[PDB]
């Protein structure tokens, strides 16, 4: 399931109970698809500032 | 930096530099937040007195948004072995926060379990610093990076003449002449997950610089994932 295309998650794919559950890395939040991580401030982690 | 590119504007922002008492460069680090500074170890033996330099691409110019902050606490792993570079990983705390902006911003601390499964079976990740641009060469007065895949455990070991514990992974080319080389130590080894940038790696060690049959040895970032956590709040 994570091994399917990271279960469809932008970031963390996780294997609980026999279904996906994404998360996402601090300076992010969760969308309402419990898949898209969007950032919170301007200056992320990981994002290139171009 | 042996080979690759030059870090463009806002390409490399989570680049740290290791200044000595005379303001040279002699280690890189990875921004992991506004207080956190990952390094190697190793590198904490380079210099009695040193600064973290932030935003800087040109060492023989002022770009403007580079900044140097001073180390509040150094948080060495009590298990470093200097005849092995084992457990060759440091995070410092800064006097002062940075303050993110172009080509200033932290890299993704992963999750282990994520991170081995999913960014360490990625064909490359990209490793950055202002090292030496030949083996017997001087160091680079430009930021650079190298696009290096990653090496099975077996053939890196194989590789070896010296030890490669579980805290150490392997990448870069058998016979292409790119590889990280000196004074790169203590910089970033980022993996690229759709467009986001995760800390995978510390810049450790190698055999010289990009010689045939040998590999750059990075420390296992993901092993130390709850060590990191825990050095962060204190
Ligand atoms: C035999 C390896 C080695 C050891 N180590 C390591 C454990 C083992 O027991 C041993 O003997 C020690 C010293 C020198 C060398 S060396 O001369 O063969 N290679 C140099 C240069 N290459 C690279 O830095 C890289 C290439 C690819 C990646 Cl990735 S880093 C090096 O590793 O310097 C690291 C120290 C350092 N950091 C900043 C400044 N300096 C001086
Ligand atoms: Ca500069």
């Amino acid at each position: 399931l994570c091994s399917l295309d990271n279960g469809d998650c932008d970031q963390f794919c996780h294997e609980e109970q026999n279904s996906v559950v994404c998360s996402c890395a601090r300076g992010y939040t969760l969308a309402d698809n419990g898949k898209a991580c969007i950032p919170t401030g301007p200056y992320p982690c990981g994002k290139q500032t171009l | 930096i042996v080979g690759g590119q030059e870090c463009k504007d806002g390409e490399c922002p989570w680049q740290a530099l290791l200044i000595n008492e005379e303001n040279e460069g002699f280690c890189g680090g990875t921004i992991l937040s506004e207080f956190y500074i990952l390094t190697a170890a190793h590198c904490l033996y380079q210099a009695k007195r040193f600064k973290v330099r932030v935003g800087d691409r040109n060492t023989e110019q002022e770009e403007g948004g580079e900044a140097v902050h001073e180390v509040e606490v150094v948080i060495k792993h009590n298990r470093f072995t200097k005849e092995t570079y084992d457990f060759d990983i440091a995070v410092l705390r800064l006097k002062t926060p940075i303050t993110f902006r172009m080509n200033v911003a932290p890299a993704c601390l992963p999750e282990r379990d994520w991170a081995e499964s999913t960014l360490m079976t990625q064909k490359t990740g990209i490793v950055s610093g202002f090292g030496r641009t030949h083996e017997k060469g001087r160091q680079s007065t430009r930021l650079k990076m190298l696009e290096v895949p990653y090496v099975d455990r077996n053939s890196c070991k194989l590789s070896s003449s010296f030890i490669i514990t579980q805290n150490m992974f392997c990448a870069g080319y058998d016979t292409k002449q790119e590889d990280a080389c000196q004074g790169d130590s203590g910089g970033p080894h980022v993996t690229r997950f759709k467009d986001t940038y995760f800390v995978t790696g510390i810049v450790s060690w190698g055999e010289g610089c990009a010689r045939k049959g040998k590999y750059g040895i990075y420390t296992k970032v993901t092993a130390f994932l709850k060590w990191i956590d825990r050095s962060m709040k204190t």
